[PDB]
């Protein structure tokens, strides 16, 4: 729609500015583009559509970013569902914990890794803490993550 | 995956290769040769060798249809197209001259003996296989462990490993390797081997190291899934080695390790002179063993039994009772021409007996050559009743050896499942055999017809329980019979039972008894053939056991079978100084421990593992064919895999299976039994791969394999989405920050721009210069 | 206080003490001290004011100059903006790196202007001293 359409044009400019304004975005950044929309794809995700393992690689217009997030959208997005459900093959005990040692080690070692500053991050973010024997329950984790920066 | 780890135990195929000209054709060297058809004729097909490259006819028949080199060194063999015969054969004899010794045969595992050390057992390769699906890795023993691990703890249920396979095949060292895996995914377990080997193993023509005793050993597990306890029970051990051991053949191991010198300190305790050759009792057969250090082996025992916590006396109570026995053998004798009773010929050597054994020497002899009402013993019903001892002690050490073992392990601690392990030695056939071999026989029978039961006409059954739908199919494997021509009421054991009650019985009254019921009315029973093997021993009878033709000799099977022992000695060490030594037939008995240990059984879910002896020589790496074919048949490999593609060998209770594939059609779940319907329903899954069920789903083969792919997918996608949902949090996150910046530095930007260019007009430039 | 110079100022300037600034006003003065314009800079820099030079429509250029921009405070902040730990000072290789390529892009002649004059010593480029310096 077009309040949404403008959506995009305001945050193109923020970042087509950082990037040395000039009316074009470096492909390497589409991602965080639509990441700021509200939108969340996966690295597999945005490479798909045009994006960029690195930065100089290439920059975009406004003209051919439309479709990226045109696409960007009809893209799959985790329910709260999916990550109880995924979260709980890791639980032994089956009820709702996990260590910090490995709930690190499952966002830093498997699927689309997470640098190890991204997670020491995310947990001073949402304030993750362990109790005594350092554990901690997935189920706020999730809920935090998935409240948002602003809740 | 370039895993240095997976050396011996990854496979390493196209061209020449006409699906309608090559094939199998019969042959007796190889078993099957490979062949290319020239010219049918009716019947008379006439193909072309392709090693040689001879020629020859063959029925057509007689030919089989080989494979196509897509399946080169397969790794499961149910997933070939034919399974005959010449396509097992092959297909192991490929991967055995690579190194790859283990291979699956549809759902149970194969092990062919390497005759050499392979690094695939180590605690590198233990790490990899932990926690994979069967499909996930390699084949590999520790892939059978681990999963029946997952099964008992999902599944919450006892798991149990059958190893079969023939004498010197790797029953023993599989079973080893089996709890030592399940011990590192602890120290005492490892180490009673060592001394249960000790003193029930024994080189043997077939098996320098032969387990003479049955074992089946439990592993318990606790509310975490780890180790919290483990309990052994053993079978039949060979009381008759102790004092004879045929050509070729040595006694227990212990009685070697005790002469050798491994700890000079010990010599005087056991009173023994470092030389076995000097012992009757244990020089009979062999002496040394190539490739077995008597020296370090009673080192490493000595040491087994000090982790064991035994204590040193205890330790040493064991070592004495044990050299006590090399002198009971040396005690001479000698008559008196006239009534013959017996006399001693000394007493140094009965002495060093009744000492170890803490009793007065001259109270012993005493009860030996009178024993007591009185009845003297002439000169061999003497040297009989020695052995009669030995051999009585050696079974009370042995099976107290054992009770203390499991003093060691049977923690107090809390126990919730278990994986037992069946060892249980194999069939051996020999120049001669005699009553031990029968029992050994008729055990190993006994269980391939579990694997029979178990595999078909199981199969079949549970089909109909969940009420799906089938046709049976008989694939004519049942020995109910040989088992019940040996233990059925009127029996073979049964006679020699019934035979022994009666003192009036002797070796022909019974060969007699036995003719008298089955020549005839019963084919397994038939007279003794012609020698198939030279120095062939007597023979009175043959049995046809599955794995062979056993010509058996009867002779003194009535002694060998009630046991006798002066009850007089029997109260002499009833009040030894000594304290360990103070401490029904046997057909009757064994039949009833062996019930007891099928009884067991049943109440499993079991996965089993066949052994493959490569050939008659002991040398690693070179294949006999014909042998190895001809296990691949009495063993039922073939059948044994045609179910598993033929039937559907899977099967899951929808409350174990709503949990694990719920995940694969999420929005289509709003009953266990129902939700799958549904699941597997959206999944769009052909009615083909799967049935029913009242409380289990059946899913063909190889399909629930790829359940848990599209499991772990999707598993993977969603770990993806939930750091891209972190990956964007972070992101918009820091977006205040960054449109303040954006401001901030248009504000310096525009504005030193301006001082700029304010600089760079010559008012201000002449302004500036006057300012002072 | 900016007008006080202006006038004292006004009155160096107009040499011939004629209230008035005149080429030869600007040119005398221009050489008292360091070199001066050629006629043409001469020229079109009084062509800049319509009519005679009085004091007034002196400072009325002089104004409309210095018209179109912030506070001392307005900018200080600007730069705080980046000055996360709060220091006062910004780390010479970051604000070069921010200005040259960031935003509108300065040149390198916007670049050699700007950090000729700049404040920066022990890697530290004060972006206060330098705020005034550019300001007040
Ligand atoms: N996986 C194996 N790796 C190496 N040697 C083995 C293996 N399996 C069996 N062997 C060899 O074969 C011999 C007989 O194996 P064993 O397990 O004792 O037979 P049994 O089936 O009679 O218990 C072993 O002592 C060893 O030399
Ligand atoms: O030789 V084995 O008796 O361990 O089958
Ligand atoms: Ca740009
Ligand atoms: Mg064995
Ligand atoms: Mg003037």
């Amino acid at each position: 729609s077009q309040d949404e359409i403008d959506d995009l044009k305001d945050v193109f400019e923020l970042f087509d500015f950082w990037d040395g304004r000039d009316g074009a975005v470096d492909a390497f950044k589409l991602g965080d583009v639509c990441r700021c929309l509200g939108i969340n794809p996966r690295n597999e995700d945005v490479f798909a559509v045009g994006g960029t393992h690195k930065m100089g690689e290439k920059s975009l217009p406004f003209e051919e970013f439309l479709p990226a997030y045109e696409g960007l959208m009809d893209c799959e997005q985790g329910t709260f569902a999916d990550y109880m459900e995924a979260f709980k093959t890791f639980d032994r005990e089956g009820q709702g914990f996990i260590s910090g040692a490995e709930l690190r080690h499952v966002l830093t070692a498997l699927g689309e890794r997470l640098s190890d500053e991204d997670v020491d991050e995310i947990i001073k973010l949402t304030d993750l803490q362990e109790d005594l024997e350092g554990n901690v329950k997935y189920e706020d984790f999730v809920k935090k993550v998935m409240a948002g920066p602003y809740p | 995956f370039s895993d240095p780890d997976f050396q011996y135990l990854a496979v390493d195929q196209t061209a020449a290769f006409d699906g309608k000209k090559n094939c199998w054709v019969p042959d007796e060297k190889e078993g099957f040769a490979s062949a290319e058809i020239q010219s049918s004729k009716g019947d008379e097909i006439t193909v072309k060798i392709v090693a040689d490259s001879s020629t020859r006819t063959v029925k057509k028949d007689d030919i089989q249809s080989m494979n196509p080199p897509k399946f080169e060194k397969l790794e499961d063999m149910a997933n070939m197209t034919y399974l005959n015969e010449a396509s097992v054969l092959y297909n192991l004899r490929s991967r055995y001259t690579s190194g790859l010794i283990y291979t699956y045969s549809g759902l149970f595992c194969i092990a062919v003996n390497p005759y050499r050390r392979l690094p695939i057992y180590t605690d590198s390769v233990i790490a990899k296989y932990r926690g994979k699906r069967k499909t996930e890795i390699p084949p590999h023993l520790f892939s059978v462990a681990d999963n029946a691990y997952q099964n008992m703890v999902t599944d919450r249920e006892n798991q149990s490993c059958l190893i079969t396979g023939e004498s010197g095949a790797g029953k023993t060292e599989n079973t080893k390797k089996v709890i030592m895996y399940l011990a590192k995914v602890e120290d005492q377990i490892i180490q009673a081997n060592p001394v249960l080997e000790a003193y029930g193993n024994a080189k043997t023509t077939r098996n320098n190291n032969s387990s003479r005793f049955g074992k089946f050993i439990r592993i318990h597990f606790g509310p975490t899934g780890k180790i919290a306890g483990a309990d052994i029970e053993t079978y039949l051990l060979e009381k008759s080695r102790v004092t004879y051991q045929q050509s070729a053949e040595r006694n227990y191991h212990i009685f070697y390790q005790i002469c050798s010198n491994a700890i000079p300190e010990l010599n005087d305790v056991m009173l023994v002179t470092p030389d076995s050759g000097l012992y009757s009792f244990i020089n009979q057969g062999c002496l040394t063993v190539d490739n077995i250090d008597d020296v370090e082996e009673f080192k490493l025992c000595d040491e087994a039994f000090d982790i064991l916590g035994f204590t040193k006396e205890e330790k040493q109570s064991m070592f004495k009772c044990t050299a006590s026995i090399l002198h009971m053998g040396e005690m001479k004798f000698k008559q008196r021409p006239r009534e013959e009773q017996a006399e001693s010929d000394g007493t140094a050597e009965a002495e060093k007996v009744a000492f170890l054994c803490g009793i007065n020497a001259g109270d012993l002899l005493k009860a030996l050559l009178k024993p007591k009402v009185t009845k003297g013993q002439n000169m061999n019903q003497v040297v009989n009743s020695v052995g009669a001892l030995a051999k009585s002690l050696y079974d009370r050490m042995f099976n107290w050896l054992v009770r203390r073992v499991n003093k060691t392990l049977d923690t107090k601690a809390k126990r919730n499942y278990y994986i037992g392990v069946l060892d249980i030695a194999g069939f051996e056939i020999f120049d001669f055999n005699s009553f031990e071999q029968l029992c050994i026989n008729y055990t190993n029978e006994r269980l391939q017809q579990f694997f029979n039961h178990h595999m078909f006409i199981l199969e079949q059954e549970e089909y109909k329980k969940e009420g799906i739908a089938w046709e049976f199919i008989d694939f004519g494997m049942d020995l109910q019979m040989c088992i019940d021509l040996i233990e059925k009421p009127m029996g073979i054991l049964s006679i020699l039972e019934e035979e022994c009650m009666f003192p009036k019985a002797d070796d022909k009254s019974f060969q007699d008894k036995l003719y008298q019921n089955h020549m005839g009315k019963n084919r397994m029973f038939t007279k003794p053939g012609k020698p198939t093997r030279p120095n062939q021993g007597p023979a009175h009878f043959e049995l046809h056991h599955y794995a062979g033709n056993v010509p058996y000799s009867i002779t003194g099977w009535l002694e060998k079978n009630k046991d006798p022992i002066n009850e007089n000695v029997v109260a002499l060490l009833g009040a030894s100084k000594e304290p360990l030594v103070a401490e029904q037939t046997i057909s009757a008995v064994h039949r009833e421990s062996l019930n007891k240990l099928m009884k067991n059984l049943y109440s499993t879910h079991p996965h089993f593992v066949r052994c493959i002896i490569p050939n008659e020589l002991k040398q690693p790496g070179l294949v006999d064919a014909e042998l190895v074919l001809h296990q691949l048949q009495c063993n039922g490999v073939l059948e044994g895999i045609r179910i598993c593609r033929k039937g559907f060998p899977s099967r899951l209770i929808y409350s174990e299976f709503k949990q694990r594939y719920s995940i694969l059609a999420p929005n289509a779940i709003p009953d266990g039994k129902t939700v799958s319907e549904k699941i597997l329903a959206g999944l769009q899954m052909d009615p083909a791969e799967y049935r029913l069920g009242t409380t289990k789903v059946f899913f063909k083969a190889g399909v629930l394999g790829n359940l848990e792919e599209m499991r772990d997918e999707r598993l993977s996608k969603i770990i993806s989405m939930f750091q891209a949902h972190i990956r964007g949090y972070l992101i918009r996150k820091a977006y205040k920050k960054l449109q303040d910046q954006r401001i901030g530095l248009s504000v310096i930007q525009r504005n030193i721009r301006k001082w700029l260019v304010l600089r760079n007009w010559q008012w201000w430039k002449l302004y500036s210069k006057v300012k002072p | 206080k900016q007008i006080q110079e202006m006038k004292e100022a006004f009155s160096m300037i107009d040499v011939d003490r004629d209230g008035f600034v005149s080429k030869e006003d600007i040119k005398a003065i221009s050489e008292q001290l360091g070199r001066a314009p050629d006629d043409k800079e001469l020229t079109a820099m009084l062509k800049e004011a319509p009519g005679p030079l009085n004091f007034t429509m002196f400072l009325s250029i002089f104004s409309d100059k210095l018209s179109g921009t912030d506070s001392e405070e307005t900018i200080r902040n600007a730069f705080a903006m980046f000055d996360e730990q709060e220091t006062k000072k910004l780390n010479i290789e970051y604000i070069k790196d921010l200005l040259e390529n960031m935003g509108d892009n300065f040149n390198k002649d916007e670049m050699r202007m700007t950090f000729k004059e700049a404040p920066v010593e022990g890697g530290k480029f004060d972006y206060v001293k330098f705020t005034a310096m550019i300001k007040g």
